[PDB]
RNA sequence: UCCGCGGCGCG
DNA sequence: CTCTGAATCTCTTCCGACGCGCCGCGGGACG
DNA sequence: CGTCCGATCTTCGGAAGAGATTCAGAG
């Protein structure tokens, strides 16, 4: 909903999708560039948590 | 005999106490970098949390 | 409708965090270990072969690396939601149901 | 009857037990457990009776 | 006076925007508690993509992974307490919370070569 | 303008 | 002796009327 | 003008259901 001002009426769904997609593409960037094994472990853990 | 009342004074005291513990944690963190008299006691103090 | 391509497998929470442990009862092993395996803190064996480990052998981090030192040839242990998916792939309904 | 069910007979092991109970999954240490016990009931920063 | 092993690297999870602050906070704790021998250095990855125009100009600071940092230590419960006591940072990552696992040095020197390859000929 | 939460009141 | 095993104890979880009206709130720290 | 998100509030029944225990029994 466009609110009169610099911000709009946003539910939590869009923010959650933004967080999850950011997590996913950051994990993809890590794995593609051959990230160290320990990093991708906690990365996948936190993606699953998200 | 075991139920009391508290008023605006107690609420102000408790909120002010919480603000002070937060700000003193911040002040201790910044004073850990303490050094010889190149600082004047206003920049360490931050009124924003209070 | 659209979709997002998850780079890594993840477990559906409802099939995990419910009073009936559908994943646990389908895998016949208590939900305590599935949580640990899914949240990346312990290892599970997936068909370790003719070794001293069982099909559903739960392992810790220290024991996993020790076993890998001696049994890195064909013993394979995978860890995580991808491991859970792979383990679920490697089972058959008919033999299990007739055995039960 | 309480002492019969008691799993410990020494101060160190009881401190270990309470330290593990209140915060699960943490390294049991004599110094950490003793400090936490003293900060729960005898340090004015956290515990305070009016 | 007999334990002189390969001095280890572990990983510490740091909140976004405090990475340099976490690094200098650990440096400050090292220089304050005066166990500068037990503790080592911190290797946080940095690379510099440079573009003359297009919003941000002449420099753009990006890094391989923001959420984590690599720090040099030895195995010590006192060191564990010192790292955990640092504010604005969460702590170690490993198989168990009590003792995190080390990192294989093969990918360590692989990422050393990677940062050497990306980071060269400044400006 | 449109969304959500909290508080109060009415039935 | 021992494994079983029915019973017992303990730990986790989803739940709590239905309409209406009014008002207040709706980030925030940092490169 | 955009980018990206660490400390402890603390005390209900009321069941329902699942998990852990236990001790007891024919022997």
């Amino acid at each position: 909903v466009p609110l009169d001002g610099g911000r709009f009426a946003t539910s939590d769904l869009n923010d959650l999708y933004r967080r999850v997609i950011n997590r996913n593409n950051r994990l993809k960037r890590l794995l593609d560039l051959a990230a160290p094994d320990i990093i991708v472990r906690n990365e996948k853990r936190m993606l699953q948590e998200a | 005999g075991n139920r009391r009342i508290r008023s605006v004074g107690e609420m102000a005291e408790n909120q002010f106490r919480v603000g002070l513990v937060r700000v003193e944690r911040a002040v201790k963190e910044r004073l850990s970098l303490g050094d010889l008299d190149t600082l004047m006691p206003q920049d360490m103090i931050n009124a924003k949390p209070i | 409708m659209g979709h997002i391509e998850l780079a890594s497998p993840t477990a559906h929470i409802w099939f995990l965090k419910s009073l009936p442990s559908r994943i646990g009862l389908l895998l016949d092993m208590p939900l305590r270990d599935i949580e640990r395996v899914l949240y990346f803190e312990s290892y599970v064996v997936i068909e370790g072969g003719m070794t001293n480990l069982e099909r559903q052998q739960i392992l810790t981090e220290e024991q996993y690396l020790d076993a890998l030192e001696e049994f890195g040839d064909e013993f394979d242990a995978k860890m995580g939601a991808e491991a859970i998916q792979a383990l679920l792939k490697s089972m058959d309904l008919e033999q299990e149901c007739e055995q039960l | 009857e309480t002492l019969r069910v008691d799993p410990t007979n020494d101060r160190l092991s009881a401190l270990v037990e309470i330290y593990r109970m209140m915060r699960p999954g943490e390294p049991p240490t004599r110094e950490a457990a003793e400090s936490l016990f003293e900060n729960l009931f005898f340090s004015e920063d956290r515990y305070d009776l009016s | 006076m007999s334990e002189a092993p390969k001095k280890r690297w572990y990983v510490v999870q740091a909140f976004s925007g405090f990475e340099g602050r976490v690094a200098t906070s650990l440096r400050e704790h090292i220089k304050l508690h005066n166990m500068e021998d037990l503790f080592g250095e911190v290797m946080v990855p940095t690379e510099e993509v440079v573009e003359i125009r297009g919003g941000q100009r002449r420099k753009s600071e990006r890094k391989f992974f923001p959420g984590y940092v690599l720090v040099q230590m030895v195995m010590n419960d006192a060191s564990w307490h010192l790292v955990r006591s640092v504010p604005r940072v969460m702590g170690f990552i490993g198989g168990t919370s009590d003792r995190p696992a080390p990192i294989s040095d093969k990918e360590v020197d692989a990422i050393m070569n990677r940062l050497q390859q990306v980071g060269d000929k400044p400006r």
